[PDB]
């Protein structure tokens, strides 16, 4: 079929009926571990603008709490410019935040995304990409792997070792024909918390725009972005797909 | 429970009641092979018994109505009509054949309208309180009618105008003009919307064109406009007057019962009285096939077309459709040159044939080049305008010999013809998806362009039509068809809009409601074609009334548009309801928009909900469209659920067509997508109006752009150089498949980088403009918390673009939103409205928001404010709100109720002298409570409680022990200059010959003065600056330390703005000097209700024992407060609700002996609302003086104000301010007296407390041009208006608050929870700092932050460090904040060398112009202006403007429209303001009443108050004007001085030394 994108943003719309039944898969608690929370208002926000066929991704922003620093309370996302795909997806470099106010502390925490397939552990590709850009900065940065599924949806927090970081970045390129040395076990279950106490926001390209499915012909994967505090579009939202209006 | 469909008519378009229909002799039926031929012949001429008027046997004023006629006379119909429609001024209707010349019978009564308006003897005529309406079917005729009453009636000086009922916007500016010609809904909507309220009264004269449309659907329109005007008429009485047009058709009998219209005006004509008589031809088509009707219609078309030309006339043709006729056109044009073509050639081949071939020959582009010169015309309502004037020019000037045109030349431009014949007569109607034959009104119409009355001694009318339809068109145009109502069709939705208006509360409003329309007549009248079951039993039909009533009511119940309680009777309408009335929707579709819209419904849905609409019914999907349908439906932009085989999709296929703008070949595709987008704008309005009601944030945020959409025919996808109707055609398609942001081209800020960007110099310097000239604004603003459940915000907005009127028109509107974190919900709302002269010139807003009790416990990260055109394409801009973190303040601790007391008496004084000072041996219950720690301890004390419990009393205590105790000098401080005023005049009276003591009061305006009358006085009065200009140099003042006890009354103020925080620094001083010189002071604070007085307490060194503090609802009397909100007032003084309401109220507690007291926003309103009851009273039971008629005359004979004599003289008395003082005595005496119980006053007036039984407010809204919009009365004005209330012993006082919807929360809210006293010192910093500096106080940048301890704001800027600014929260941050605050304000301050820092611990020191503003006591930037704007080459003038410009000026009043007066003043006064600064200022008004000063000329009663409002605070502000100049060592420094004396005798000081003297008039000079 031609006309893909029909379907799943006739699809996407009902994404908000999936966030009638979500599961908080966590494991034993440990208390000397450090800890994640996620505010709700930005999975809610974050998952009714994403799509059931394409991946898509965001980085997250965080600090240590006054009662007891080992609580990463996250505080805000960033979506960046990129490009999807199923099951993977082209995200761009960590965001140039430093313009914007309250920027003082805001802790990169790690990443967070769809999951068209449904494991229990990160992907090669996540690996690759996790590895990418993050492996040289910052190890202690955590994946958030969210089953988008139909009927309803489920959160899966990461904390990639140096397994996955040396192999993705032995792996200089996403070999098709590789997808041999990435095991289960690269990853550490992160304890993640669903908290609707704690509130969340966005911050959003300075063009609005994010996804470059339809724009990919001038996309940048690595290049610098500015950005601002607003509220997020849609996957196929009007000013995400100007082709189709000009097309008569 | 009825069915409405049983009721309505099931005959279709049929409305035949009577099958037998009666021809006139000499008709006759001739039968022929495709058709039968049944004609009637043209009627004979009648023989009036009436001699016609001559165009000069008329009124002198208006000959010029008539114009050189032809004939000079009116005619028959005229004539008839002309006693009753020019002499007399009854209700009419007037039904008459084809044509009767309706301008001249409407122009009669016109000018009759005109004639008790006009002055007796004055050659004028007063054309303000008067209006007429004109009412016309379709917008064509009336731009036409307008055309014809324009020019027609410019010699009276008289505005004409089409109601521009496509602008809610332009109902304001609408008022200059005084003939209003409009449709009927656009009127309907107008009226019905409250806020037109205010106009309708004007109107007197009302002329409905066309009445016979009460049988179309159109018809239950007019009937609720008529029976709205014989409805709610309430206090009006008069009826405006009520004049029908018609055609002859039966059922005129019933039409004069419904329009109330007596024998006297009843008129019924023939087609006799016919200008010129019409013969009438019906062919009657046969055929049972498709195609050869066409052929039937054509052959009997070119039978007609060659008989009529063949006899030497010319003809006109009506078609069906659009293209037909072109089509039509054609098949004519070949069927001659198969035969003739000479005919139709030329009437003279050698003075005919020439312009036909030369000039009339064509120059025009379309086909027509080749049809025009085969003597044919085609007025196709699609040509070029030109086109069709040079078309339709060639008709006139008999040129061609037919013209075939659309329906449109019936209804528009007035060209007869000989003979007209209609073509096709069955139409498409989009509303029904289907056809029906052409309507009655259309061929009445259209046969009103037959026949040539002054050429012509006959006209002729023919029609082609299927024999099925025959005696239909027969019964239209012969006067069978009968007018019934079809009211009931859309009842539930007139009803509606009833109950809206608060016109209907239970059943019985409604069933009389019912009494004053069409239907209603024709059911009594006829009741079994409206199948009444039983009028037998009901004979008026109150029982059915009552049944209907309901019927519609439960349905109107069911579908939440109103709320009805079916058993107990009462009704109340909802917001589904107000948004279905006023913005005129069906219900059916506002259900279906209830129901199907989501919160969480995105784009793709909305098209659906849209396309599910009542409008949209019968949208069949025709088989022969799907091809063509599907083409578009596969490649839509939005996706479409819906099949193609569904109306749903074909409506949503059809829109999202229109958005693109794409052509359809099919007619029926075309005038389908004409509906959609012709009704897509309301619908789409509406559907927007539901979403924000509902506070959904990405429906509206969606909608808005989707209407903006459906206005601009384009896609958020598209640039808006677009949207310009002046734009680079080329240079567009070049960005909008460029991929860069478009917001990107707003900052190029030159034309070469435009030129670029569009890859074009021509076009860049083109562009570049309209980017410069592209609405565009730049926002910022912040978070304020007033108290924990309470959020406050602050924005400021500059708007950037240069107005270009001939795009952006007088008005650019904004919709401005605050949402929530994930831009769902909306948590506030409004609508900003950009004019011309507020661009360039920023300005700021302020809202209240209770905050979210789930924020309230969790702070939220940030709120949104978003700011959007209404019109304009990306626009758009948002930001977010406070974010950065915040304490919310901690809720207020609990206040201090009183313990049970019947206790203290005048005895417990000492001397027996005080018992004599009080004389109620009681104290007053809240009163007696603090006694023990006033009259005995010596203590500082602190007394709140509410205002009008009798502080006043209060504070008379604390100096009766200063005096029995023989202490020394007390201070009285007050703000309020009139309570000073009065306790002078009564204190001497009772205290000073008691115990040896003088009292005496201050006026600031000579410091010097005070000085002495410190020293010479034991206790004295004076305002917080008045006293704080002393207190400002208390090192040298050895008085001031002397001092002992001082008392602050009404202390709550120290938060009302700059005047406020001087009175801050004023005890903070004191407080200052008590410690620096250790002899301490007794402060004896008195205020009305607070907050956490604790910080008040230990800022002034309270006893924490002794700082009472009670709340509000502590009264000692007993005060029912009513509050009621209006909808769409916000924005305004008030409206006609809010007045019926107070004079309701008024009169009510007037009738129970209890006197009402009116408060206003101004002197206007006052006169307005006494005019306003003199009518009010005047038609009703209750209208009384309130005293006798006879005993009250003498004291009109006390007119020293000739305003008040005929108000007062019917029972209702004025205050305002400026008010002579005769006047106030009287009429407020009178008002003691109880000689009136109506009591009007300005709110200036407030401070005039005529304490009264009840008290009502009427708006709280009042304008002001600094912030150039309306501005909210506050809490300290309102409750000093309250706390006017106590009623007689036993009664409570009342009082009544009449407000808006977004201000009664807050009201009520801070009304009983008083308000957190916060401090304004933040703003005053560098003139107390500079003081400060300036006595050599504070030396050292710490000693400022030392000082800064002894103040409230630094006391109060700890427990609320998020209202004042401060970047950390902790105690830390806040000592940072000072530091910070403090050095900024040194370095502000020796930048303009106010001070000097001399470097090291470093010591500051004065210098000259902060020692000047210190010792005159002038603002800063005053300081710093003057500096910079003073000249050695300065004049006089030039000193005048500089004074002007002070910063002491901005508290000067700067009413609405005032401009337009000062506009006037500067015609008579010599100098000229500076044209390079900005006349909406004050400093104009001030420049300009200076002058006026000086020159002494005459002045309104408000700009002599302005003007001394002004005067006072001038002495001070020259002596630092010339003090300036000669420190410079500049001469013109005497300059300065010889201003200074003008000021003084108030005269230019070039005029004969005598002027100066009181009371030199001229003669004596």
């Amino acid at each position: 079929s031609k006309n893909e994108w029909r379907k799943s943003a006739i699809a996407n719309t009902l994404l908000y009926l999936r966030l009638k039944n979500i599961y908080v898969s966590a494991d034993d608690f440990v208390e000397e571990q450090n800890v994640y929370v996620l505010p709700k208002n930005l999975l809610k926000k974050f998952i009714e603008i994403s799509d059931v066929k394409i991946q898509v991704a965001a980085f997250i922003y965080g600090m240590s709490a006054k009662d007891h620093p080992k609580v990463k309370e996250i505080k805000t996302v960033v979506l960046v410019p990129q490009l999807g795909h199923v099951g993977s997806v082209q995200i761009s470099n960590i965001p140039d935040i430093g313009d914007l106010p309250d920027t003082e502390g805001l802790e990169l925490l790690g990443w967070i995304h769809t999951q068209t397939e449904e494991l229990k552990f990160m992907a090669a590709s996540e690996v690759a990409t996790h590895s990418k850009l993050f492996a040289d900065k910052k190890r202690d940065c955590i994946d958030i792997s969210i089953f988008s599924t139909p009927g309803s949806v489920s959160l899966s927090a990461y904390n990639l070792t140096d397994e996955g970081y040396q192999w993705g970045e032995e792996n200089k390129d996403i070999m098709n024909v590789l997808s041999e040395g990435f095991e289960p076990t690269f990853s550490t279950h992160a304890q993640l918390l669903l908290s609707d106490r704690i509130t969340g926001n966005f911050i959003i390209p300075s063009g609005n725009v994010w996804n470059y499915t339809f724009m990919g012909t001038a996309f940048n994967q690595e290049g610098d972005y500015n950005f601002k505090y607003g509220i997020p579009l849609e996957f196929y939202n009007e000013m995400h797909r100007p082709v189709h209006f000009l097309q008569f | 429970v009825i069915d409405l469909e049983k009721i309505k008519f099931d005959e279709s378009s049929k409305l035949m009641t009577v099958t037998k229909v009666s021809l006139p002799e000499g008709s006759f039926k001739r039968v022929k092979p495709q058709y039968d031929e049944i004609h009637i012949p043209a009627p004979s001429k009648p023989v009036i018994d009436y001699e016609l008027k001559e165009i000069t046997s008329l009124p002198d004023w208006c000959q010029e109505a008539f114009p050189s006629s032809e004939t000079t006379s009116l005619n028959p119909i005229q004539s008839k009509v002309f006693h009753a429609a020019f002499e007399g001024d009854s209700n009419m209707l007037i039904c008459a054949p084809t044509g009767s010349g309706k301008t001249n019978i409407a122009l009669l009564t016109v000018l009759k309208a005109l004639s008790h308006h006009y002055n007796p003897k004055t050659k004028k005529l007063n054309l303000s309180a008067f209006k007429i309406v004109y009412i016309a079917p379709l917008k064509a005729l009336v731009q036409e009618q307008v055309r014809e009453f324009q020019r027609r009636l410019a010699f009276l000086g008289i505005k004409v105008a089409e109601l521009t009922g496509d602008s809610r916007l332009s109902r304001k500016q609408i008022d200059e003009t005084q003939v209003l010609v409009s449709t009927p809904e656009k009127w309907d909507i107008t009226t019905r919307n409250s806020n037109n309220l205010a106009i309708v009264e004007l109107v007197r004269l009302l002329i409905i064109d066309e009445i016979h449309l009460l049988h179309d659907d159109r018809g239950p329109v007019l009937e609720s406009i008529v029976a709205r005007t014989f409805w709610a008429s309430k206090y009006g009485q008069e009826y405006p007057r009520i004049i029908g047009l018609s055609a002859t058709l039966p059922n005129y009998e019933d039409v004069g019962r419904f329009l109330r219209v007596p024998k006297e005006g009843l008129f019924y004509f023939d087609s006799s009285f016919r200008p010129c008589p019409l013969s009438q031809q019906f062919c009657g088509i046969k055929e049972r096939n498709s195609l050869k009707k066409l052929k039937a219609m054509n052959d009997a078309c070119y039978e007609k077309v060659l008989e009529s030309i063949n006899e030497g006339n010319q003809i006109i043709v009506f078609v069906h459709s659009r293209k037909e006729t072109s089509r039509t056109a054609t098949w004519l044009k070949n069927k001659f040159a198969e035969e003739n073509i000479t005919h139709k050639l030329t009437k003279n081949d050698a003075g005919s044939k020439q312009i036909l071939k030369t000039e009339a020959a064509n120059v025009l582009d379309p086909s027509l080049r080749k049809l025009i010169e085969s003597g044919i015309g085609t007025h196709h309502a699609g040509l070029t305008r030109s086109d069709r004037s040079l078309s339709e020019d060639l008709f006139a000037d008999g040129l061609l010999q037919v013209l075939v045109c659309t329906a449109t030349l019936a209804w528009g431009v007035n060209l007869p013809a000989h003979t007209v014949i209609i073509k096709g007569t069955d139409v498409y109607s989009p509303e029904k998806g289907s056809w029906e034959q052409l309507s009655p009104q259309d061929v009445l119409q259209m046969l009103g362009r037959a026949g040539r009355p002054r050429y012509d001694t006959f006209g002729e009318g023919i029609i082609i039509t299927d024999q099925s339809n025959v005696q239909y068109y027969l019964s239209v145009l012969n006067q069978q068809l009968p007018i019934e109502s079809q009211f009931v069709s859309k009842l539930v939705d007139n009803l509606n809009a009833e109950v809206v208006a608060g016109n209907i509360k239970c059943r019985n409003d409604a069933v009389n409601w019912l009494a004053y329309t069409y239907l209603y007549v024709r059911m009594l009248a006829s009741p079994m074609l409206y199948k009444v079951p039983d009028i037998s039993s009901d004979g008026q039909l109150k029982k059915f009334r009552e049944s209907l009533v309901h019927s519609a009511l439960c349905i109107l119940k069911e579908q939440e548009l109103v709320l009805y309680d079916a058993e107990n009777d009462v009704i109340e309408a909802t917001d589904l309801g107000n948004i279905a009335s006023s913005f005129y929707i069906n219900h059916a579709s506002m259900d279906v928009y209830n129901r199907e819209l989501d919160e969480h419904t995105t784009q793709i849905d909305l098209f659906r909900i849209f396309s599910m609409s009542e409008e949209f019914k019968y949208v069949s999907v025709r088989y022969e469209e799907k091809r063509e349908l599907k083409q578009l439906l596969e490649k839509a932009p939005i996706p479409i659920r819906e099949d193609i085989d569904d109306p749903l999709a074909k409506v949503n296929v059809l829109l999202q067509s229109y958005f693109s703008q794409l052509k359809f070949e099919g007619f029926a595709l075309n005038s389908d997508i004409v509906f959609i987008h012709q009704n897509a704008g309301r619908l789409l309005r509406a559907m927007f109006e539901i979403c924000l009601k509902r506070g959904w944030g990405h429906p509206t945020r969606m909608l808005l752009n989707l209407c903006k959409s459906a206005t601009t025919k384009m896609w958020p996808t598209n640039c808006p150089l677009r949207q310009f109707k002046t734009c680079p055609v080329e240079v567009i398609k070049r960005l909008e498949a460029s991929t860069v942001p478009w917001g990107d081209y707003l900052q190029l800020e030159t034309p070469a980088e435009v030129g670029r960007a569009i890859r074009s110099e021509k076009y860049g310097k083109q562009v570049y403009d309209l980017l410069k000239r592209f609405p565009k604004m730049s926002v910022t603003c912040n978070a304020q918390p007033i108290t924990r459940s309470v959020m406050r915000f602050n924005i400021e907005i500059i708007a950037d673009w240069i107005w270009d009127m001939n795009v952006h028109g007088s008005l650019e509107p904004f919709l401005l939103m605050l949402e929530d974190t994930d831009g769902d919900s909306i948590l506030y709302y409004d609508v900003l409205f950009i004019t011309p002269d507020i661009v360039g010139h920023e300005f700021t807003l302020s809202f209240t928001y209770e905050l979210k009790q789930h924020n309230q416990n969790n702070l939220p990260p940030n709120f949104f404010l978003t700011l959007i055109s209404e019109n304009w394409w990306h626009s758009e801009f948002e930001i977010p709100v406070s974010f950065n973190g915040f304490k919310l303040p901690k809720k207020f601790p609990p206040p201090t109720p009183l313990l049970e007391n019947i206790s203290i008496s005048t005895s417990e004084l000492g001397n027996d002298d005080f018992s004599e000072v009080f004389e109620f041996k009681t104290f007053n219950k809240i009163q007696s409570q603090v006694f023990e720690s006033l009259y005995n301890s010596n203590d500082s004390v602190f007394v709140g409680s509410g205002k009008g419990t009798g502080k006043t009393a209060m504070a008379e205590l604390a100096l009766l022990n200063h005096w029995r105790q023989n202490k020394g000098r007390a201070v009285y401080i007050n703000p309020s200059g009139e309570k000073i005023d009065f306790l002078l005049s009564d204190w001497n009276k009772r205290f000073s010959h008691l115990a040896g003591g003088k009292i005496i009061n201050k006026l600031g305006n000579d410091p010097s003065l005070n000085l002495k009358l410190l020293a010479k006085s034991h206790v004295l009065l004076a305002t917080p600056v008045q006293f704080e200009l002393l207190s400002r140099r208390w090192r040298q003042r050895k008085n001031i330390q002397s001092l002992e006890l001082m008392i602050y009354d009404d202390a709550h103020e120290i938060s009302q703005g700059v005047y406020g925080a001087v009175y801050e620094t004023l005890i903070s001083r004191m407080i200052f000097i008590a410690t620096q010189l250790e002899k301490k002071i007794r402060f004896v604070c008195l205020s009305n209700c607070l907050a956490n007085a604790r910080d008040f307490g230990e800022w002034a060194g309270m006893t924490k024992s002794n700082i009472y503090n009670f709340s509000p609802s502590e009264r000692i009397e007993p005060l029912e407060i009513n509050i009621q909100s209006f909808k769409d007032v916000e924005h305004i003084s008030f409206n006609f609700s809010m007045l019926q309401m107070a004079f309701e109220a008024s009169a009510a507690a007037a009738g129970n002996r209890n006197s009402s007291s009116v408060f206003l926003p101004s002197r206007k309103d006052c006169m307005e609302v006494a005019s306003a009851f003199m009518k009010f009273s005047k038609a009703i039971e209750w209208d009384m003086l309130n005293v006798e008629e006879e005993q009250i005359v003498p004291y009109i004979e006390k007119l020293t104000d000739g305003h008040l004599r005929a108000p007062l003289k019917h029972g209702v008395g004025i205050l305002y301010k400026g008010m002579a003082s005769n006047d106030e005595r009287i009429v407020k005496r009178l008002y003691e007296y109880g000689a009136v119980s109506v009591l009007l006053i300005s709110k200036d007036c407030s401070a005039f407390a005529c304490k009264t039984d009840e008290v009502i407010i009427l708006g709280t809204n009042l304008y002001d041009g600094a912030e150039h919009k309306y501005m909210p009365y506050t809490i300290n004005e309102l409750l000093e208006m309250v706390g006017l209330a106590s009623g007689n012993d036993s009664m409570a006082g009342k009082v009544l608050i009449l407000t808006s919807h977004n201000m009664k929360a807050y009201y009520k809210k801070f009304l009983i929870e008083p308000l957190p006293t916060e401090s304004y010192l933040q703003y005053i910093i560098h003139d107390t700092l500079n003081n400060e500096i300036a006595n050599s106080i504070i030396q050292s940048k710490q000693d400022c932050v030392d000082w800064f301890t002894y103040s409230y704001f630094y006391r109060r800027i700890h427990v609320n460090p998020s209202y004042y600014g401060v970047r950390d929260t902790s105690p830390h941050g806040i000592s940072v904040f000072l530091s910070n605050l403090v050095e900024t304000c040194l370095n502000d301050l020796v930048e303009s060398s106010f001070i000097e820092i001399d470097d090291t611990t470093e010591i500051i020191s004065t210098l000259s112009n902060g020692l000047i503003a210190s010792h005159y006591g002038v603002s800063f930037f005053t300081i710093q202006s003057f500096v910079s704007s003073l000249s050695n080459t300065s004049t006089l003038k030039n000193m005048l403007y500089v004074l002007s410009t002070a910063v002491e000026f901005e508290s000067v009043p700067l009413r609405k429209g005032d401009r337009a007066l000062l506009v006037k003043l500067s015609k008579r006064l010599p100098l000229r303001f500076p044209e390079h600064t900005s006349s909406g200022s004050v400093s104009f008004k001030v420049f300009l009443l200076l002058q006026a000063y000086f020159s002494r000329l005459e002045l309104p009663v408000d700009f002599q108050n302005d003007l001394k409002d002004i005067l006072e605070k001038v002495v001070p502000l020259i002596n630092v004007v010339v003090d300036i100049l000669s420190a410079n060592g500049y001469l013109n420094a005497t300059t300065a001085m010889d201003l200074a004396q003008m000021l003084i005798q108030g005269v230019w000081d070039v005029d004969n030394p005598l002027r100066q003297i009181p009371h030199f008039n001229n003669k004596i000079l």
